[PDB]
This record gives structure tokens, sequence and C-alpha cells, in this order.
């Protein structure tokens, strides 16, 4: 059975291995808006497996992205290393490609994208121009990886 | 029989002493671009492409992988790049593709590998639909011995998939692409490989080891024998969800031993995955499925391949798809030269 075949390329994130210092010692909870993420993420992969400890430290890692209108959060083709989340506002989806460049969707005070840049770098799948003013939530891949990696190195393994 | 047919302890002792030696002392600029005719692009990667080439003075054909230093630098995968060169030029194994020389210029990094007109197992696997357990097993015994080899040197290949498996003039595998090949003391982190082949420990940033290559083995054996990969879907995220869940179904034709050996290779609990237990690789060499295998013969390549590609003569570039030839010019200005001084 099955299908969907065709030569497959190789995915690769940035090089990394902790073992350094661990200095440091959190953005505005916005609380009400807080629930939005802890709910819009309960569907994301790299989030579903997290520990409450890792989850917690992860919500704060996400900064606040603003955009008025006619603005472009993510251009189709861009490398991008950030995972975003609609908080407020409206955004349309231009799958600009195949030859032409139509429209294909509507995000509004809900809906997230870029989950694939939390693992490695990869070409944005579509331009997401803002029909907003709206506020988005972004999270750097690096910012994210460090949180998880630093935490997992502490875990004792069976050699 | 099993793991008692071939005695390999003394061999891996010398192999290790021979690898540490060549690794610590490479070779730089052992060739020149203006010495090779860029016949045709055999494959395109991320940082470059592998073009068939012919030395003007030798009239010899080789596979040439080209890498845009700036892009490498751009994407920050500059380390694996150097490791690919150094590690590859440092190994020797019957099923490992050989490098002849290398060099660099103002814009690119050149690795000149032997040419394997056989093509990727992927081209044949996709064409032949799927292979018999025998045929599939034949290739497997070869990976198992290369993984044993490579791992004993404390190396992790990190990129097993039909696409990187060359079938030569005798029907044997030539592993290519050492882009993720890294030396590992205890464990590593870089998330990398090829979607349908990534183990669960890599996807979730859990720190991994030589046990992710064994997982890839269970996938490979699967795709060879079944036709399709065990974990497949439109969205790679849809692929990662499944790999992680780990649940898989088996073609009704898959014999009972193939199903047993894959359940242990595609074991999510790595402290239970075959190749990573107390007996290491031996559990694999003693599994029922590998009951009919002659390891000593396999190693010496003294076994008739169940399939040998159609091979004409010098330069045959038919076993390979076609690719958008896009000329490459060096530069009057060197780019990121201090970040590749080892090459
Ligand atoms: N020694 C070789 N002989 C013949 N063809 C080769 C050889 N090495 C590589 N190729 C071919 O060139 C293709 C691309 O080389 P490869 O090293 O895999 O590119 P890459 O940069 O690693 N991209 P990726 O494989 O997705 O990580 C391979 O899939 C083979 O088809
Ligand atoms: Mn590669």
């Amino acid at each position: 059975v099955i299908n969907r075949f065709t030569r497959r390329a190789s995915v690769c994130a940035e090089a990394y291995n902790p073992d350094e210092e661990e200095d440091d010692a959190i953005h505005p909870k916005t609380d009400d808006q807080r629930n939005r993420l802890q709910e819009a993420c309960k569907d994301i992969l790299l989030f579903k497996n997290l520990d409450p400890e890792q989850m917690s430290q992860v919500l704060d890692a996400m900064f606040e992205k603003l955009v008025k209108e006619g603005e472009h959060v993510i251009d189709q083709g861009d490398d991008g290393d950030n995972f975003y989340v609609i908080d407020r506002g409206t955004f349309d989806i231009y799958v600009k490609c195949d030859g032409v460049g139509r429209c294909v969707g509507n995000y509004d005070n809900r809906g997230s994208f870029g989950e694939l840049a939390l693992m490695y770098n990869t070409p944005r799948a579509a331009t997401i121009t803002a029909t907003s003013p709206g506020a988005l939530w972004g999270l750097d891949r690096v910012t994210f990886r460090r949180i998880i990696v630093k935490n997992n190195a502490k875990k004792r393994k069976m050699y | 029989k099993g793991s008692e047919q071939e005695s390999v302890k003394e061999f891996l002792a010398k192999a290790k002493e021979d690898f540490l030696k060549k690794w610590e002392t490479p070779s730089q600029n052992t060739a020149q671009l203006d010495q090779f005719d860029r016949i045709k692009t055999l494959g395109t990667g991320s940082f470059g492409r592998v073009m068939l080439v012919k030395h003007k003075e030798s009239g010899n054909h080789y596979a040439m992988k080209i890498l845009d230093k700036q892009k490498v630098v751009k994407l920050k995968q500059i380390e694996h790049t150097l490791n690919e060169k150094r590690i590859l030029q440092a190994v020797n194994f019957p099923f490992l593709v050989k490098l002849e020389f290398s060099f660099k210029d103002n814009s690119n990094l050149y690795m000149v590998m032997e040419y394997v007109a056989g093509g990727e197992m992927f081209s044949h696997l996709r064409r032949i639909g799927r292979f018999s357990e025998p045929h599939a097993r034949f290739y497997a015994a070869q990976i198992v011995l290369t993984f044993e080899y490579l791992h004993s040197l404390d190396l992790i290949y990190r990129d097993l998939k039909p696409e990187n498996l060359l079938i030569d003039q005798q029907g044997y595998i030539q592993v290519t692409d050492f882009g993720f090949a890294k030396r590992v003391k205890g464990r590593t982190w870089t998330l990398c490989g090829t979607p349908e082949y990534l183990a669960p420990e890599i996807i979730l940033s859990k720190g991994y080891n030589k046990a992710v290559d064994w997982w890839a083995l269970g996938v490979l054996i699967y795709e060879m024998a079944a036709g399709y990969p065990p974990f497949f879907a439109d969205q790679p995220i849809q692929i990662y969800e499944k790999i992680v869940s780990g649940k898989v179904r088996f073609p009704s034709h898959f014999s009972s031993d193939l199903k047993d050996l894959l359940r242990n290779l595609l074991q999510v609990d790595l402290t239970k995955r075959f190749g990573n237990l107390k007996n290491g690789v031996n559990d694999i060499k003693n599994h029922k499925w590998f009951a009919t295998t002659d390891w000593i013969a396999i190693y010496q390549r003294k076994v008739e391949a169940p399939f040998i590609p159609k091979f004409k003569g010098p330069g045959d570039t038919s076993n390979f798809d076609d690719y958008e030839e896009e000329e490459i010019r060096v530069s009057i200005n060197e780019k990121c030269g201090k970040e590749f001084t080892e090459f």
C-alpha cells in the first residue's frame, strides 16, 4: 500500500553541545493571553512531550511580535528560525507558488504556524500577510533548544 | 553459527589504531578544479551538488561534491562539513565509499570520491517496487558490518536512507555522504538526518548515541522489504508524530522473523533496541532473520548479489536521474577562508 514517494533531502539543525557555564538566574505573562498558548500548544509535538518544568520555562521564552497591516510575518522562501502564534488580529495565507500565487486561508485570534522551525531551519511554506493590527507570539529555535537540551543533559542515563 | 563465524576482535583493534592515525593527519589541496571536466550533475544537496567529473589529464571519472562555503557558513552547518571530509578520508571499509583527494578555492570545498555508476538503491528500490527478504537481507548484513566497523571507532554515521546507498558494479553497497558523520565520546545532540529515518531520541532533543544508527537500520530494512518506509505522511511533522508514537504495521507478506527483528530495531526504548544491549551488535548477528547469513563471505564480498544494475562503460550516467546543470565559477575574492583552514 502507501504512496507519496520521491527522493528525500536531509534535515539538519545547528551544531550544539552544552557543557559550559549556565549563568542566567520571563516576559509579561499577560495571564489571560497566557491560557491561549498553553492551549494552542497542547497540540504541538515538541510541546506535548515536555515536562511541566520544561513547559513552564518554555512559555516565557516566547517574545511578543507586533504587526499592523499589509505586513508580512513570514515570507514564503525565508529561512526563519522562529515559531509564532496568533494572539490577536487577523492574518491571511498566500500560498504564493506552483507558478501563480493565490490565497488559501484565514487566521483570526487563533491558529499557529512555523512549528517546523523549532527543530531545524527550513523554507517558509507560505507568506502570511497581516489583515491585522494583531499581536503574535514568537519563539527562537535556539532559545528553545537550549532550554530543552540543558535540561536533558542533567538526566542520568544507563551506560 | 551467528556471531561466531567471524573473529573480529584483533581486526577492530588495528582498524582503530589506523583510524586514529589518519584522522589526526589528513591531506590538503591534493587536486585542482581546473583538472576536472564537469560532465553532469549526479545529485543536488543543500550546500551544493555532486557532479560526475573527468580529469583532463587522467581521463578518469569521479563523483565530485561541491560546497558553497558561504552557504555552509550561512546555515552554520560548518562543523559537520569539516567532519565529513576528515572522517571520510580517515576510514576504510569494503562497503564504505572512498575519497581520492580534496581541495578548495575562493568559493568552494571539493571532495573527490570514486564514482559508483550503480546509482542509489533508491532508484532501483523505487523501480523494482520492493525486494525479497533475501535481497533486502543481503544489503542489511552489509550495513550491520559497517555500523559495527564505524561504531567501534566511536563514529556515528547519522544518515542512513536508500538515497545514500550506492550499488556498485558487483551489486554491493557503497555508503556515501558523511555530512552528519561525527565522532562521539558519549552522546551528541544536533537534530539531523532524513525525516522518515530519524530516531525518536533525535526528534525530541534527548541526547543520543550509536543507537540511532541501529534504529535507522530497522527502517531501512523495512523500506527495502516493504516498499515504503514504516513512518510516512504528508507533513514531516506528521512523520515525527508517528516515529515518536512508534506504532507500526507490517505488510502481511513480511515473514515472522523480519517482524521480530524490526520490533527490536525499531524499539523506542533505546535500552531495549537491538545493537544497543549488553551483547551489542551480536544480538543482531544472532537474530533468527540473519540465520542464513554468511558474515565472513558477506565481508569478503564473496556472495553473488541478487541484483546488479545495467552497466555500460566509462562514464555511464544513466542509472542516475537528471539534474538542472547550473555552472559554477570560483571567485576573485575568498570567502570564509579562516573558517575552513583544516580542509
Ligand atoms: N561516490 C559517489 N558516486 C556516485 N554518486 C554519488 C557519490 N556520492 C554521492 N553521489 C550521488 O550524489 C547524491 C548527492 O550527494 P550527497 O552527498 O548525498 O548530497 P548531500 O549534500 O549530502 N544532500 P543530502 O544527501 O540530502 O544530505 C547522492 O544521493 C548520490 O546519488
Ligand atoms: Mn548530506
